[PDB]
């Protein structure tokens, strides 16, 4: 059970799967996931902090 | 049926093989001294660029890639870093 | 907007964004609650 949590932790910044554990900013993942609620307009004005 | 209930046979694509391309979030545009942006209107597509510099749309769940037309895009006037710098000659059709 | 163009927004998130022709469906009626305008008036 703590195996596959950490790897459905893990799964979230992985960028591909066909090769090795390349990974992407936690930032980018929480942005797609605000596209995916509501269509982003203001590019410039990010307020994740 | 089944005794004291039923049985469902579920069909599922299993996957062999994976394509990679490389996608950009968007498309900074620069039409003269006017600079915009271009993002997807359905964010379940992805969008990359074939050889031929040719804008193209796919899915998520299976490769089938599709030209890209105007009308799949909405207008913004930031633009993004991890865009792709483009002109109005380069734009979708 | 106060120029006077129109815009569409999603109810989630106040996200807006400028409205074109290929957002909209064109139908023969009007209905009462519509808001009149003329050809120039309507999105690009
Ligand atoms: C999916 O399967 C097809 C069919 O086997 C693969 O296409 C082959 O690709 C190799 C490598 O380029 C060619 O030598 C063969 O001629 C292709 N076969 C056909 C029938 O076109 C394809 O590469 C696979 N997709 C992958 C591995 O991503
Ligand atoms: C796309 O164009 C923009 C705007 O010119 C480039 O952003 C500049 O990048 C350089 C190098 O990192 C920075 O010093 C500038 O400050 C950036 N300018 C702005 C206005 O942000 C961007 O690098 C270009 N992308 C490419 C060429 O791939
Ligand atoms: C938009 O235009 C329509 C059509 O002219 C207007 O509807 C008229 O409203 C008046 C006032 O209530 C009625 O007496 C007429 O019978 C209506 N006409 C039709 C054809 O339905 C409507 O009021 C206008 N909306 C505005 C100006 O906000």
């Amino acid at each position: 059970m703590t195996m596959y949590t950490a790897s459905l932790a893990g799964g979230i910044t992985l960028g591909a799967l066909g090769g090795g554990a390349v990974a992407i900013p936690f930032a980018v993942a929480v942005q797609a996931r605000l596209n995916y609620v509501a269509l982003q307009t203001d590019v410039l004005n990010k307020n994740q902090q | 049926a089944a005794p004291n209930g039923m049985i469902f046979f579920h069909t599922v694509l299993l996957p062999t093989a994976y394509e990679t391309v490389t996608a950009w979030s968007g498309i900074c545009a620069s039409d003269g001294d006017h600079t915009f942006g271009l993002v997807v209107k359905d964010v379940q597509l992805t969008l990359f660029r074939n050889l031929d510099d040719k804008f193209y749309l796919t899915p998520r769940t299976m490769y089938q890639p599709r030209v890209a037309t105007i009308s799949d895009f909405v207008q913004i006037e930031g633009c993004d870093v991890l865009f792709v710098n483009a002109t109005v000659i380069e734009l979708p059709g």
